[PDB]
């Protein structure tokens, strides 16, 4: 089922300005990422949909074709959820979809990837996971992201308040 | 399709609630079976497909 | 009467149009080896009668809706009404009627298998009447010989007669289908012989009785005898009786009835065939004017027409132990004696008696009818029910046992597989010796009974 | 068009606020069950695709 | 057919150990009209 349903948006439905005219898959969204989030069945292994997940965060970070905020609270809530379940099974699929985030550290849409890069290593801690390439990027991205806090545009305190990573796992 | 649809959503609104058949309520375990047995789930499966 | 009571033996009728005039089929089952149950022809009784033994249906209770939930959450001669749940027992076997929770088809039409369960614990053999077209109401009282519906509680569906591919099954599915409960028998009077008792024909004193050849006999097992001694503990001394009449087929006996005798353990009717005598015939030559008998004191008594049909129970006057009668031919009108052709010296038998019927036979021939127990009558209706069944087996066996398959693995017809692991199983937990944890006097009472059944097993094959 | 018209009305007396009321679903199916006419051609039985 | 509700009402309420207030109410209030009926069948009859 979720084989089936994962290629449906193709490119986040074609987020890019074409038609703007069939936002019914948007619609469909709300009721088929409820059930997904029904359920953690994707734990174990055998788990091929890594670009289903990275469908899923353009399609949360790219809501340019009929944005409605209400549905994107939906869709923040499948991507928190997905995080929160499953992990540590590859590293591309990760910082992939941190890679806006590690590179554009100030845009208003990367909250749901600081949240789900922070929330990811309390849960694991290390343990029971393996470091790689990967874990080698994760200081020259904190120093990034920190970087772009204080240089410019000041961040007012709502954010700075969200803002504080763990930055823990040192060698 | 609309009214298949229809149908289907109706038939899926009767269903009992979650509780009511971990509680016993063999009523409720019995229309679960009728509809159950009225569409198969490969019926559903290819029609999301 | 004639108001459907409680503790009755019916029987479901059924009206078919597939034919071309009407069809009348009455639901029936086996019991043990196959569980499904299957609708028996009834009209066409002029020359193929119709197996009666696992027909008949005995009401248990008729609870109301509200009682019978209560009970059913409890767990662990009441006039019967509409609206109300009953259940329904087999005669032959000791299982409910039910219905199951399994369906082959090929259309589902959200229908299920209509069959018989071990016991009567569940919601699945249970069945709410309901009336039939606008002469009668809800709460009502229910009449014998009026159409009315069955439900089931379990599945909600009606007992139906499908009218698929198949030839006239029966399932339970949403098609409304009329049934009818013809009510065989009912309060009966104590030692009277009625229509449908397994019983045994002694003669004179009580060391002959009328019985057939044994197994692994030189014949086909069609000739009567007399044979006594151990004979009368056997199988082969249970004879039934059928009358014509299919609605009350459960009255007490009246002198002059005409009446069908038939073997069980066989399942052959005894008959003249004008050709070698007095024996039995299979069921399909079995008219009514080679198989029919009767029962009459007073043999010459310048005999009159019969007449004056009984619609009820009727009174008793045939009681078991003194009944000396004698048995005549309706159709012809020649009675029956024994034969005794010749003394031989060397006759290799204790009596060797064949059966004959003359037109006026000799003296001391009359019987009096004696009645076997129910555990006696139900272990012969399964060894015959089991002989024709591994019958079949074997002859399904040998049909391919010569010519390998090579292709085209069903030679003819297919074996019972199922059917064979389901009777033998059944056979199995029949004959499972009693517990030792049980009291010493029941303990040994079980022990005989089970001796008792093995033997009686036996001595009809069951074991070549 | 008709079939959809009356399975509209339907889905407001066995589903409201999100919940389902046992005894109206309950006769709903009840009857719905009892006339397989009103499933459409295709879930009636013997015949359907 | 005032009998048979009481008996089904009986039925319903064997398995609960106490009748709570809304199950006595309705039982006087059928007790009522189950007297009023029997008093009416016996005028009937009175007065041979």
């Amino acid at each position: 089922h979720v084989l089936d349903v994962g290629f449906l948006p193709d490119m986040r439905a074609a987020a890019s300005l074409d038609t703007a005219t069939f936002s019914t898959t948007e619609m469909a969204l709300a009721l088929n990422r409820y059930l997904c989030l029904a359920v953690l069945p994707l734990i174990t292994k055998c788990a091929p949909l890594f670009a289903g997940t990275e469908h899923r965060a353009i399609m949360v970070d790219s809501m340019l074709h009929t944005v409605y905020r209400l549905s994107r609270g939906r869709s923040l809530t499948k991507a928190q959820r997905d995080v929160i379940e499953d992990c540590l099974m590859a590293l591309c699929r990760y910082i992939r979809p941190s890679m806006l985030q590690h590179l554009l550290r100030r845009l208003v849409f990367d909250v749901p990837i600081l949240n789900e890069f922070a929330k990811m290593p309390l849960k694991l801690l290390t343990n029971h996971y393996e470091r790689c390439w990967k874990y080698y990027c994760l200081p020259t991205g904190w120093a990034n992201f920190g970087v772009t806090s204080e240089e410019e545009l000041h961040l007012t305190r709502k954010l700075f308040w969200g803002i504080f990573d763990s930055l823990a796992h040192k060698k | 399709m609309s009214f298949y649809a229809a149908l289907i959503d109706l038939l899926g609104r009767c269903a009992p609630e979650m509780h009511l058949i971990q509680a016993g309520k063999g009523e409720a375990l019995r229309i679960r079976a009728i509809l159950r047995s009225l569409v198969p789930l490969d019926d559903l499966v290819g029609i999301i497909s | 009467v004639q108001f459907l009571r409680t503790d009755d033996e019916v029987v479901l009728q059924c009206s078919a149009t597939v034919l071309k005039e009407q069809l009348k089929l009455c639901l029936a089952a086996e019991g043990f080896g196959n569980r499904l149950c299957f609708l028996e022809p009834t009209s066409n009784a002029q020359n193929v009668p119709p197996d009666l033994a696992i027909c008949c249906f005995t009401l248990e209770q008729s609870l109301s809706v509200r009682a019978l939930q209560e009970m059913l959450a409890n767990t662990v001669h009441r006039t019967l009404l509409y609206g109300h749940a009953i259940l329904l027992r087999h005669a032959h076997s000791r299982m409910y009627l039910s219905c199951l929770t399994t369906s082959r088809s090929m259309t589902d039409k959200l229908a299920f298998d209509v069959g018989l369960q071990e016991d009567a614990t569940g919601e699945a053999c249970w069945w709410t009447m309901h009336p039939a077209s606008k002469q009668r109401s809800e709460g009502e009282k229910v009449r014998v010989g009026d159409d009315l519906i069955l439900v089931s509680v379990s599945s909600e569906r009606y007992l139906h007669l499908s009218t698929a591919s198949g030839e006239l099954q029966v399932d339970a599915s949403f098609m409304q289908t009329l049934w009818n409960m013809n009510p065989i028998c009912s309060c009966c009077e104590e030692g009277y012989v009625t229509g449908g008792h397994v019983l045994r024909l002694f003669h004179g004193h009580m060391d002959e009785c009328l019985t057939i050849s044994a197994a692994d006999s030189d014949d086909q097992r069609r000739l009567v005898y007399y044979e006594g001694g151990a004979v009368c503990t056997h199988a082969r001394s249970l004879w039934r009786l059928e009358p014509l009449r299919i609605s009350w087929s459960g009255s007490h006996l009246r002198w002059g009835q005409p009446l069908r005798i038939r073997h069980v353990t066989t399942g052959r009717y005894l008959a003249l065939t004008e050709d070698q005598g007095l024996v039995v015939v299979d069921a399909c030559k079995a008219h009514t004017k080679a198989t029919s008998f009767c029962f009459r004191v007073s043999k010459e008594k310048l005999d009159t027409a019969p007449k004056r049909d009984v619609e009820g129970m009727g009174p008793p006057e045939i009681k078991y132990g003194e009944s000396l009668c004698f048995v005549q031919h309706v159709a012809s009108g020649l009675w029956l004696t024994y034969a005794a052709p010749d003394p031989k010296a060397l006759r290799l038998g204790v009596l060797k008696k064949k059966a004959i019927l003359h037109q006026e036979g000799h003296m001391d021939d009359a019987l009096f009818l004696t009645r076997c127990q129910q555990e006696e009558s139900q272990a012969a209706r399964m060894i015959h029910s089991t002989a024709g069944l591994y019958n079949q087996f074997i002859k399904g066996l040998d049909s391919f046992s010569g010519k390998p398959r090579g292709s085209g693995p069903p030679a003819g017809p297919a074996l019972p597989i199922e059917a064979v692991i389901l009777s033998l199983q059944d056979l199995i937990g029949y004959f499972e010796p009693p517990s030792e944890e049980l009291q010493h006097e029941e303990k040994q009472s079980k022990l005989r009974s089970l001796r008792n059944r093995q033997s009686l097993f036996q001595e009809e094959g069951m074991l070549s | 068009c008709g079939g959809e018209r009356y399975l509209d009305f339907l889905r407001f007396a066995v589903f409201v606020n999100g919940e389902s009321v046992e005894e109206n679903a309950n006769v709903v199916v009840r009857l719905l069950i009892r006339k397989p006419e009103c499933f459409g051609p295709a879930l009636r039985g013997e015949g359907g695709s | 057919r005032l009998q048979e509700s009481i008996s089904d009402f009986y039925w319903y309420y064997s398995g609960k150990d106490v009748i709570e207030e809304q199950g006595k109410r309705n039982f006087s209030k059928a007790m009522s009209v189950a007297k009023q009926v029997f008093n009416s069948l016996t005028e009937y009859i009175q007065g041979p």
